[PDB]
């Protein structure tokens, strides 16, 4: 490894991206952690453990979707649901605008655009989601809430079984270690992935997730000394995370005819439309 | 024939 004009341009795009993700996505890595810990000058998370504890903080916890003049379900699980749909719709708007700041992105074919978007907005929401994970529950509403894992596990089927899966990769993945420099990169990879059905000009995107892969081993080199594989186990991952979209699509099926009480965002709609 | 018109607003502004 040398220090030179090459080199120097990977760690400046390195740095566009994590400023990029910084102002980009609300809650990043570092301060999830913090929190996690107590570690924080704010309030402290409501934690929902039970239905006492969630019916609870439904009052204590002002939730960005809710408003008193609405009604919503009267069934637990569905309720949850309807705020991870607005969570995840959110979601798909801070990962657009992410996209928007990858450097040649812009410039690719508006419909090619459309398509990485659509494949990556799922990779990329559960590779964050691990961010707001530990192995007891998961942080929500920004924060304000810590929602525990056994509690999502009793929900009713099948709602109870949306979650687990991501719990469980959020363990291995998290054993990692990135942090948010690493993360940034590792998503506009993501986003850049050439070999996403329906593509046609290719070529220019490919040329794109190079760079981003040479910016991001040489951030994992400089970042973590004392553990050389992480490139491959990170690109590893990239794998596993289209097994869980897979697997969150196909039990969504399971939701959709077999239950009627909510239905799916339109933006979620044109996502899993016909994607795997 | 456009299967997602609003992913295509979103990216369009
Ligand atoms: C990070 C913000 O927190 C959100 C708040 O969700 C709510 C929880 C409870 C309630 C209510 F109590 F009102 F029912 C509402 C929203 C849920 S966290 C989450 C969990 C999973 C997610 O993706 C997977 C999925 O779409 O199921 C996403 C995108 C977000």
């Amino acid at each position: 490894m040398q220090l030179n004009p090459e080199s120097a341009d990977l760690r400046a795009l390195a740095k566009h991206l994590y400023d990029s993700y910084i102002k980009s996505f609300p809650l990043t890595k570092a301060k999830a952690r913090a929190i996690l810990t107590g570690k924080t000058t704010d309030k402290s998370p409501f934690v929902i453990y039970d239905m006492n504890s969630l019916m609870m903080g439904e009052d204590k916890i002002k939730f960005k979707h809710i408003t008193p003049l609405q009604e919503q379900s009267k069934e637990v699980a569905i309720r949850i649901f309807q705020g991870c749909q607005f969570r995840s719709v959110e979601a798909v708007q801070e990962i657009t605008e992410y996209a928007k700041s990858i450097p040649g992105f812009v410039n690719l074919d508006l419909n090619d655009q459309v398509t990485l978007l659509k494949y990556g907005v799922h990779e990329i929401i559960y590779t964050m989601l691990a961010s707001l994970m530990n192995k007891d529950g998961v942080l929500i509403s920004e924060g304000q809430g810590f929602m525990t894992r056994e509690f999502l596990k009793s929900l009713r089927k099948p709602f109870g079984d949306f979650m687990e899966p991501k719990f469980e990769f959020a363990v291995k993945f998290n054993a990692l270690e990135l942090d948010d420099s690493d993360l940034a990169i590792f998503i506009a990879v993501i986003i850049l992935s050439g070999d996403r059905p329906g593509l046609l000009n290719v070529k220019p995107i490919e040329d794109i997730q190079d760079n981003l892969l040479q910016a991001l081993e040489l951030q994992l080199k400089l970042n973590h000394p004392e553990s050389s594989q992480l490139f491959a186990k990170l690109l590893q991952k990239m794998t596993d995370l289209r097994q869980i979209v897979t697997e969150h699509v196909q039990l969504l099926q399971v939701i959709k005819k077999t239950e009627t009480d909510m239905s799916l965002h339109p933006l979620l709609q044109e996502i899993y439309k016909d994607l795997y | 024939t456009e299967r997602h018109k609003i992913l295509h607003r979103l990216l369009q502004e």
